[PDB]
């Protein structure tokens, strides 16, 4: 956590329904963005941090 | 209805899903409450269910 | 010396351009344009944005 | 392993995101359709509706 990893995603398609959909995560929690409006949204600056 | 333990945040109102969409959906405007709980004694068996 | 009526004119066109200015603003909203909001949020906190 | 939940290690990733303010890069799996012109349409331009 003190050194977490940051990785810029850009120039993709993201299919996040696929994320949405499988169930083995607990913890889903958007926001500022609805959880099953991300299919249908375009996006920049994106990052995950892991 | 009988679904797996991780499913029980799909049955909500206004939630995409496979037991959502092709199951079990509920109104934007639903009101009423849900129950859930485990089965595993009963609804469960050594050689699968 | 006709600057009654040229203000007359001003006050009417200044109150409208003033309307017209006011739908750049937020309220307290994530965002000033309504098709965002549906767009981002579930219904529950839509409606209130 | 041996201890109880709150304690067991969680794995947290953060998508962090900015909404409609650059050209964007990363879209959903929506089909692009056709454009009409001088005709009154419903648009959606990268999430602009």
């Amino acid at each position: 956590v003190y050194a977490w990893n940051r990785k810029r995603i850009s120039n993709c398609v993201a299919d996040y329904s696929v994320l949405y959909n499988l169930a083995p995560f607990f913890t889903f929690k958007c926001y500022g963005v609805s959880p099953t409006k991300l299919n249908d949204l375009c996006f920049t600056n994106v990052y995950a941090d892991s | 209805f009988v679904i797996r333990g991780d499913e029980v945040r799909q049955i909500a109102p206004g939630q995409t899903g496979n037991i959502a969409d092709y199951n079990y959906k509920l109104p934007d405007d639903f009101t009423g409450c849900v129950i859930a709980w485990n089965s595993n004694k009963l609804d469960s068996k050594v050689s699968g269910n | 010396a006709l600057g009654k009526l040229q203000d007359v004119v001003n006050h009417n066109a200044q109150a409208l351009n003033t309307l017209v200015k006011q739908l750049s603003s937020k309220f307290g909203a994530i965002s000033s344009v309504l098709n965002d909001i549906f767009s981002r949020l579930d219904p529950p906190e839509a409606e209130v944005q | 392993p041996t201890y109880g939940v709150g304690h067991q290690p969680y794995r947290v990733v953060v998508l962090s995101f900015e909404l409609l303010h650059a050209p964007a890069t990363v879209c959903g799996p929506k089909k692009s359709t056709n454009l009409v012109k001088n005709k009154c349409v419903n648009f959606n331009f990268n999430g602009l509706k």
